[PDB]
This record gives structure tokens, sequence and C-alpha cells, in this order.
RNA sequence: CGCGACCUCAGAUCAGACGUGGCGACCCGCUGAAUUUAAGCAUAUUAGUCAGCGGAGGAAAAGAAACUAACCAGGAUUCCCUCAGUAACGGCGAGUGAACAGGGAAGAGCCCAGCGCCGAAUCCCCGCCCCGCGGCGGGGCGCGGGAAAUGUGGCGUACGGA
RNA sequence: CGCCGUUCCGAAGGGACGGGCGAUGGCCUCCGUUGCCCUCAGCCGAUCGAAAGGGAGUCGGGUUCAGAUCCCCGAAUCCG
């Protein structure tokens, strides 16, 4: 049609989409952190991940610091044995993207996360762009191809780690790669490994 | 008919008090 | 001095009678309550006192509401009839 | 104090109409173990709380 | 039209009245403090009986939430006896005490003769 | 005499309030008998007459209530008392609609595919 | 139970107070006030050796 | 100057909804020790455990392979026996430690975007008509209002499909 | 979870006189009402914070077994 812009937004290099990007992430920069957009700036991007164009969906952009996780302690001072005197190069285990989605997921608590997607970034911040389904409209309540997400089930699909972005830390997946989550998760793996089955007969 | 009595409540003490006042210096 | 002398300056409350939890642990100055944390919306409770739960839990009160909802749980919840008259 | 508020006078009323003995003819009654008051408080030793 | 101030201050738009499809609450809730709820007994006290007898005045132990208003306006209307003042007090016990006085032709003695305490 | 709820539901609302406003005078000269002093005839009287109010009030608000949800019977926003309560969770579903729709790719589905029905020889 | 005779919190006194060197309960104006907690010897108390499942 | 669009953005006690807090045995996402073991101790161990924070359901999570294999090949997830105290990790010390295959409990698959085709063929809202009416729907009207071409509905999804 | 922050990255005033338009109730005379524009408006930060700071206005005499600048009598006073 949208294969144009799909492999036109591979050539961030180039010139027209450095020139985009930064005077997106330049107007980006300016707004508030949490602000709801009128429309999805990425529209291919969008239906890829599950974005109609009818009522009920919204767009939140949202901003994001880079970086690590710097340890939350006292001066220096973790008091502990040598392996655990790391503060400064640490890594938080959730993606920024992770991270947006729950940022817009508790601002708006009554939205349901489908998913979101990148939209810029500089030096100080990344900016993604959040797809929020209404889960008591007619228009999602009544079409029967999306009333999944109006159950209870799920409710916060990203402080759960169900979305994609939340799912691509959890380190689920099918292969000779991902034996540490056999079962629900990784603790429900370590938990039949660190179960001690006693039969009644032995 | 048969009238009652009574009765009153009281905290009830507990012995930790210890003065270790004694000293006993032979080096 | 530190004793039975300075026992007898102790005038004015640190405390009161929290509004939500009815215990007198309403620090006047902090402005916070100390058993539940009444500013806060979350009523604040931690797992490292596993008594201090069983004094405040769904059971210790009336559950006025509770102990009908478990009641109206047996029919289903109706609604909007009554039994056969007369 | 004499400078009282109304949810602290009202506590203190109730307090005071929960210090009084066991009606005697209460324990004439059938399924009955309540010998006296135990529950009941002096203004000198106990001290209210608050 | 020219800015004469360098503060753009917010325009002042339209703002509707609720005029709302259905009311939340199906009924208006019955005022439950009554002018019966409101005055629960009197007292037969020598420490009000000459108040009654001296004074010319009557002693309720009204209910707690009630104003010396709702109290006048309450004994005009169970009693039909025009009213002076009242000055209100809450005991000890908890109930709010009322000694309400009573016009200068109406006689207490002879308006608590009637409604039963003399 | 014995005010049963059942000889109280014909009478009309000012013909109700008359009976509530003399039931309070009753009351209010009894609770005066009880501290001017009077025979237990008439404090235990009390229990009756404290009733009785309540099963006055109690007819006045269900046929008010009544009268209600018949005004609000065919309507489609209806206060919410008359609303049908239930659990939070239960008044937050989908109608028996909204789960009985299907997508026009699964009525053709079952359609095309319905489950038959059949045995095997042994 | 699992939980019996451990429910209360209770640190010995330690050494002087010429008292027997079991934990004891804590503080508190009542009868079970520094009274020897856990053990099996002690009222209240843990049996020896907690029949399990 | 004014007028009329559109975009972006505010204001409402605007009409109608929704969230919040509690419980927490089980479950999901993060954060995360030190007692202790090593006859000391610092990596390791305790342990991704206790504490801490967030979010649910009657189950949750996972789930129809960017899989296992190297066979004469198997075929979503979850669970049990077994593989196995194994392969491997480890001051190769203390100690730690899976998976495949196989036998069982259960057994079920599917759906979009995209690529094209169709006169947007689609959806929400208000007013009136008759019913249904205590899980707010069915049918009819409205030169009634909107959403939507910055893409709604039907066919169709890798087992190929038109 | 929340913390920081208190005028700081803010479209932060729902108010007033007069006028014009519109409606309303009555000596519908003449005021009052509320709807719409026109004109005008600084502020400086929501809110909380003192029974000893600031803060208009009550004194005499009588009386109870226990209350009086509080009740009774008699003299005033402030605010609206
Ligand atoms: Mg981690
Ligand atoms: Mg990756
Ligand atoms: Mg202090
Ligand atoms: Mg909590
Ligand atoms: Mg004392
Ligand atoms: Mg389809
Ligand atoms: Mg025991
Ligand atoms: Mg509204
Ligand atoms: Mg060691
Ligand atoms: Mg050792
Ligand atoms: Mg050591
Ligand atoms: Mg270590
Ligand atoms: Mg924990
Ligand atoms: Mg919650
Ligand atoms: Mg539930
Ligand atoms: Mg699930
Ligand atoms: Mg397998
Ligand atoms: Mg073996
Ligand atoms: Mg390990
Ligand atoms: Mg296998
Ligand atoms: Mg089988
Ligand atoms: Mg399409
Ligand atoms: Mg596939
Ligand atoms: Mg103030
Ligand atoms: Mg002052
Ligand atoms: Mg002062
Ligand atoms: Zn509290």
């Amino acid at each position: 049609g949208y294969k144009y812009i799909q492999e036109l937004w591979r050539k961030k290099q180039s010139d027209v989409m450095r020139f985009l990007l930064r005077v997106r992430c330049w107007q980006y920069r300016q707004l508030s952190a949490l602000h709801r957009a009128p429309r999805p700036t990425r529209p291919d991007k969008a239906r890829r991940l599950g974005y109609k164009a009818k009522q009920g969906y919204v767009i939140y952009r949202i901003r994001v610091r880079r970086g690590g996780r710097k340890r939350p302690v006292p001066k220096g001072a973790t008091y502990g044995k040598p392996v655990h005197h790391g503060v400064n190069q640490l890594k938080f285990a959730r993606s920024l993207q992770s991270v947006a989605e729950e940022r817009a997921g508790r601002h708006c608590g009554a939205l349901r996360v489908l998913n979101s997607y990148w939209v810029g970034e500089d030096s100080t911040y990344k900016f993604f762009e959040v797809i929020l389904i209404d889960p008591f409209h007619k228009a999602i309540r009544r079409n029967p191809d999306t009333q999944w997400i109006t159950k209870p089930v799920h409710k916060h699909r990203e402080m759960r780690g169900l979305t994609s972005a939340g799912r691509k830390s959890r380190g689920l997946g099918k292969g000779h790669k991902f034996h540490h989550t056999i079962g629900g998760s990784r603790r429900a793996a370590w938990r039949r490994r660190n179960t001690l089955q006693l039969h009644r007969y032995r | 008919f048969v009238f009652g009595p009574t009765g009153m409540p009281g905290p009830t003490p507990s012995g930790t008090n210890v003065g270790s006042s004694g000293r006993s210096p032979s080096v | 001095t530190k004793g039975t002398s300075s026992f007898g300056k102790r005038r004015n409350k640190t405390h009161t009678l929290c509004r939500r939890c009815g215990s007198k642990a309403y620090h006047l100055q902090k402005s916070t309550c100390g058993k539940c944390g009444y500013p806060a919306k979350r009523k604040r409770k931690y797992n490292w006192s596993a008594k201090a739960k069983r004094r405040n839990t769904t059971g210790t009160g009336r559950m006025r509401h509770l102990k009908i909802v478990y009641r109206r749980f047996r029919h289903g919840f109706r609604e909007g009839t009554t039994p056969k008259p007369k | 104090s004499s400078h009282k508020t109304f949810r602290i006078k009202r506590f203190l009323a109730k307090k005071q109409k929960q210090n009084r003995p066991i009606p005697q003819w209460i324990w004439m009654k059938t399924g009955n173990k309540i010998r006296y008051n135990s529950k009941r408080r002096h203004w000198r030793r106990t001290k209210l709380g608050l | 039209k020219i800015r004469t101030s360098p503060t753009f201050r917010r325009p002042k738009t339209l703002r509707l009245r609720r005029q709302p499809k259905y009311p939340r609450k199906s009924a208006p809730r019955r005022n439950k403090l009554d002018h019966y709820a409101i005055i629960k007994f009197p007292l037969t006290t020598e420490s009000a009986m000459k108040k009654i007898e001296d004074n010319n005045t009557l002693v309720f132990i009204v209910d707690v939430k009630a104003n010396k208003h709702q109290i006048k306006q309450a004994v005009k209307k169970l009693y039909d006896i025009d009213v002076a003042k009242v000055n209100t007090l809450i005991r000890p016990d908890g109930e709010k005490k009322a000694y309400v006085r009573l016009a200068p032709d109406y006689d207490a003695l002879d308006v608590a003769n009637k409604i039963g305490i003399i | 005499a014995k005010i049963k709820a059942r000889d109280l539901r014909g009478k009309k609302k000012e013909e109700l309030l008359k009976q509530l406003d003399d039931l309070k005078v009753e009351l209010s000269q009894l609770r005066v008998a009880k501290v001017t002093g009077g025979a237990a005839s008439k404090l235990s009287k009390i229990r009756v007459v404290r009733k009785s109010i309540a099963r006055v009030l109690t007819v006045i608000n269900q046929t008010q209530k009544e009268n209600l949800r018949k005004f609000y019977k065919g309507k489609k926003y209806k206060p919410l008392d008359l609303r049908p309560k239930k659990t939070r969770a239960m008044r937050r579903r989908l109608n028996k609609h909204e789960e009985s729709l299907k997508t026009k790719k699964q009525q053709r589905k079952e359609r095309l595919y319905p489950l038959r029905k059949y045995a095997v020889k042994a | 139970s699992e939980l019996a005779g451990h429910q209360t919190s209770a640190e010995s006194w330690g050494t002087g107070r010429a008292v027997a060197r079991i934990p004891r309960v804590r503080g508190g104006g009542t009868h079970r006030s520094g009274q020897g907690a856990f053990g099996n010897m002690c009222r209240g108390g843990r049996m020896f050796a907690p029949t399990k499942t």
C-alpha cells in the first residue's frame, strides 16, 4: 500500500528519516513526560501491533530517561559481601519500553495496554507510544474480535508482564536456550526443581 | 435475690530492675 | 536525673486516636498514623509481623457486608424476587 | 484537661457508661458464667490510655 | 483586538449546568431528625424542678445533633408553646441536656402539668 | 390493637403518615411515662410501638420503591438504587448477547464443519 | 502445628540477672512477661522435634 | 478586518461510563540480603531465598515451534514417573545441577496486520414506535448527529491463499 | 508504593461597575433576578499551622448540696 512507510521507517540512518526523527524528538522533548497523542505517529507500526482506527483506541506518548539503574542506597555503603558492592554499573531487568507501558498503564488505570512502540530517542530520553484500549466502550465490547481485552484476567497486562515488551524480559520461549522457564515462568520452574516430591510410599 | 461480691484489677508487676551499683575492680 | 526526676516533665502527648483505625498512633507533628499510615491511601502492613496482621483482617471486625455476600452467594445473588405468597 | 474536644468528651462518656457493675438479675440466668464485672476501671490505677 | 497586556490569560469559555438523564438515588432520603426524634424525654430531678418552678423553664434530653433552632421549632410543634430562649449543654453521659425558657405569659409548671412531668 | 403489615398495604400514603404521626406521639408519651414512672403495662408497650413504627415505615418504603421501579420499568437509565445490585465484578461483565456474539468467520466455520455424532466398531 | 511455640518474640536476657539463660518473653505488664518462651522444657513453648506430616 | 475549514491544544457540577481501596494460601512482574556452610575468608554457598514494591484469577502463568533431534525421525502448553544426583558448573573446595528421548494425566485449536478484492460494503450516540423487560437487548423509522479514506467490515494468514 | 518541590518548565481570574441584547416576578411602575456579549481586573500561590502571638463586642447584685462575666433580676454593648 503501508509497505512503503514500512521500508521507509527502516532507513533511519538516511537523510529524510534523520531529519524527521530529529524534529519529532525535539518536539516531543518539549511536551510533558506523559501526554495523550491525537493519532498514532506510526500508523503502520500501530496496525502491526494491533491498532484498529476506531473509537476506544487511545495512543499515549511517553518519555523515559535512558541509562541503567543506580542502586538506591545511602552514600555508598551497600552493607554486604564484596559481591554486592555494585551500585553504578547495574542494569535493570525490564526494558525501558516495559517501563513506558506501565507508566502509561498506571497513570491511566481504566484503559488496558495492548502494545507500544518506539518513536524517537536522544542522549537522555527515549520516546514511546502506548496503544491503550478503553475496555468499556461498545465499539470494543460488542465487536467480538477484541472483547478478550475486556475480561478481568487481563487487568494491567504490563504490571503482570504479558505485553510484548514485557514478555521479552521474562526469558520465556521454546528451545534449548530457554530451559530455566519450563513451566509458567522462571519462578514456576524454580519451584518444581526446588521442591521435594514426597510420595506416600516413597 | 442472692446479692454479689466485687472485684478490682491491677497491672501485673514484672521484676527486671538491676541496680548493679556494686563494683569490685581488682586487676 | 535521667530517671525518676525527668519522668515528671511528661505532659504533652505525641500521638492521638487515628480516625481510620481508632488506635492511639496519629503522630500530631508528622500528621500521619504509625499503625495504618492514614494520610496515605494504602493501609500499611508488613509481612515481618505475622501477628500484627491477624489483629486487623477481614474477619476481625463486623463484616457487615461480607457476612451477607457470603449468604447471597449460595443462590447466585438472586434479585428482584420473593417467595410465592401464601 | 478542661479544654476537651467533642470526640474526646464523647469517648470519655462511653468510658463512663461502660464502668458500671453487672445487673444482679443477670447471673440467675441459665447459661451463665459471669460472676462479676472484670472489665471495670478505676481512674487512679488504670489510665484509659489516651 | 490588540494585546494590551503581555500576559496571555486563559479565555473564559461557557459552562453548562447538570441536566442529568436520571437521578442517581431514586428517592430523597426522609429526614431522620424528625421533630419527635429531636426530643427524647424530660428530666424530673430537683435540679430541673427548681428550673421549672422558679425559672419557668423545662429540661429536655434532646438529640445531640440538634441546634437551639431545631429545638425551639420542635417544642413549638410538639407542645405549641412559644419559647423565650434555649441553652444546651452536652452531659458527661453523652446526651445533650437543653434548658428551654418559655415566653413570659406561658407557664412552665402548667405546661409540664399537661405533658406529665410534675 | 395488633398492627399487622397485611392491612397496611391498601391504605393511602397520607392514611399511613397519619398513623405514623400518631405512633410517634404514643412513643413520646411512653418515653415520658418511663421517666415519670409508670406501670410495666406501659413500659412494655415501647417495644410494641417502636415495632409498629417499624412496620409502618417499612410498608411506606416498600410501596414507594415498587412505584419507583414501576415508573422506571421500561426506561433506559434508572437510579442506581433500582439498577440490579450484584457483585461489582458481576455487574462489570459482558451481556448475554455480547457473550452469545460470533464473528461472521466463526458463524461460517460452525456452519460448514459441524461436530458430527458417530461411533466406531469394536 | 509448625508455628506452635514460635508465635512469640523472645530473646534471652543473658548472663547476670540470676536467671537461667533460656529465652524470655519481652517486657509487658502481664503474667507472660519474661517467662521462658521456646524449648521443650518451658511451659507454652515448642515440643522436641515437632512431629511432621 | 471578517468569514469557513482542518490540525494541535484547553475549559466544564457538560450526557453516559470506567479506575482507585481490601484480601493475599496459591499465581504474575520487579527489587533483593545477611545469619549459615566452606571447620578461617574474600569468589562460591545460603539464594534469585527472607524482607520490600506493583497486579490479578478461581485458578494464574505458559501455549499451537524462528522447537527437539541426527532417527526407519518426533510435533502447542501444563503436570507426574524416569532420564538423574546425570551432562555440566565450581578457591573443580564446600558444594551446586538441568534438558532430550521414553511411559503416563489431559488433549483443541486458532486470529490479525501486511499483500489484493470489493461504490465504507463498517461502527458508536441520540429522538420517536412495539415488544423484551432483575446479565440493557430485537425488529422499524429519522434529508438525526458523529467515528472512519492518517483505513472500518467481509474473504483471507504460512497447514499456503486469491 | 511514592518522593522531590511551594512560584518553580503552567491557557493558574468563574469575579466586578457600567453599557447593549434576552428572559422573569410582582403597585408589571420601578427596583430585584438570572442568560449573552462589551469594558475592567495584577499579583503570588490550594490548604493547614497558636485554647499564652494578632483578633469588634458584658458589667453589677442575687442564687446551688455541686454551675455561673453562662442561670434570675437590672443596666449596656458589638456584628449582620
Ligand atoms: Mg533481578
Ligand atoms: Mg532480544
Ligand atoms: Mg514533638
Ligand atoms: Mg499493601
Ligand atoms: Mg498516676
Ligand atoms: Mg477477519
Ligand atoms: Mg504448646
Ligand atoms: Mg456529568
Ligand atoms: Mg565460615
Ligand atoms: Mg565454625
Ligand atoms: Mg567468622
Ligand atoms: Mg558469596
Ligand atoms: Mg517476600
Ligand atoms: Mg488492587
Ligand atoms: Mg475474585
Ligand atoms: Mg491465561
Ligand atoms: Mg516436550
Ligand atoms: Mg541411577
Ligand atoms: Mg543456584
Ligand atoms: Mg519429552
Ligand atoms: Mg491417556
Ligand atoms: Mg483490511
Ligand atoms: Mg505458525
Ligand atoms: Mg487556620
Ligand atoms: Mg488565639
Ligand atoms: Mg490569644
Ligand atoms: Zn491509623
